[PDB]
């Protein structure tokens, strides 16, 4: 299953 | 002058943060993250206790870089023409906690709990000092794997803590909480809350409960890993959906999954080396 960041905006 | 004071290194990272640079202090070789900020891209201003106009971010930083506490301290800071730069402090060796947890996978709770102890008692710093950081994500956490002491950074979304309501927000989305997504207002304190059960979730289970806006929403809270009752309730309980139902600080630190956290340097032998 597919992790990720995520940008603040 | 900022180009003599600083040795410049290699760039750490950017985004919508800005551009970070590893860096070492001349005077004496302390090491330090250098970040820039673009002038155009600023969205909130304050000024300093002098009257100088600087970004919020600067404002915000100088209020919680007074003695030591988990938060990344600022340094010194200088104006330029386009663009303004930070001097903060740079731990070494670091990893932040995103990375940490893709690489670990889901924390033992003896671990996490030392981990989301240390975050509460970071924010209660910021709070206590009138800012809120509005941005808690584990992105934003760095770990001090030697000293197993962690960091809040990037105040650039944060506000001056007050007590009424919020309706801007730039934070990340799979952190906010339902009112902000449903009503775009939401209230500080208990949108902080929410977003801690967020990242505790995602501490014990390796990633984030919520992609989506339904599911934020929804308020189900699936478990993917083995999380003890008490744990399960403690997140629960900080995403509630009625904002008015979810937990103070108090009642969080004060929770029986809570109790006998480790010391920052046992977590480190422990945990960490
Ligand atoms: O605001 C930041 N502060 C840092 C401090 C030390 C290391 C990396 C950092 N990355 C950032 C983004």
């Amino acid at each position: 299953r597919k992790r990720r960041r995520h940008p603040s905006g | 002058p900022l180009e003599s004071q600083y040795q410049v290194g290699p760039l750490l990272g950017s985004g919508g943060f800005g551009s970070v640079y590893s860096g070492i202090r001349v005077s004496d070789n302390l090491p330090v993250a250098i970040k820039h900020v673009e002038k155009d891209r600023i969205s909130d201003w304050g000024e300093l206790p002098n009257g100088t106009r600087v970004p919020m971010e600067v404002v915000l930083l100088k209020k919680v870089s007074s003695g030591f506490s988990g938060v990344i301290r600022l340094l010194d800071w200088f104006e330029r023409p386009d663009s303004f730069v930070l001097i903060l402090e740079r731990p070494e060796p670091v990893q932040d906690l995103f990375d940490f947890i893709t690489e670990r996978g889901a924390l033992q709770e003896e671990l996490a709990r030392s981990f989301f102890w240390q975050v509460l008692e970071a924010v209660r710093h910021c709070h206590n000092c009138g800012v809120l950081h509005r941005d808690i994500k584990d992105e934003n956490i760095l770990i001090d794997l030697n000293r197993g002491e962690l960091k809040l950074i990037d105040f650039g979304s944060g506000a001056l803590l007050k007590d009424t309501v919020y309706t801007d927000f730039d934070g990340t989305r799979v952190y906010s909480p339902p009112e902000w997504i449903r009503y775009h207002r939401y209230h500080g304190r208990s949108a902080a809350v929410w977003s801690l059960g967020i990242l505790l979730y995602d501490m014990v289970c390796g990633d984030i409960p919520f992609e989506h806006d339904e599911e934020i929403i929804g308020g189900q809270v699936f478990f993917r890993q083995r999380v003890s009752s008490e744990c399960q309730h403690l997140i629960r309980w900080c995403l509630a959906l009625r904002p008015s139902d979810r937990p103070t600080f108090e009642e969080i630190q004060n929770h029986p999954w809570m109790q006998d956290v480790l010391l920052p340097q046992e977590t480190a032998e422990i945990h960490l080396h």
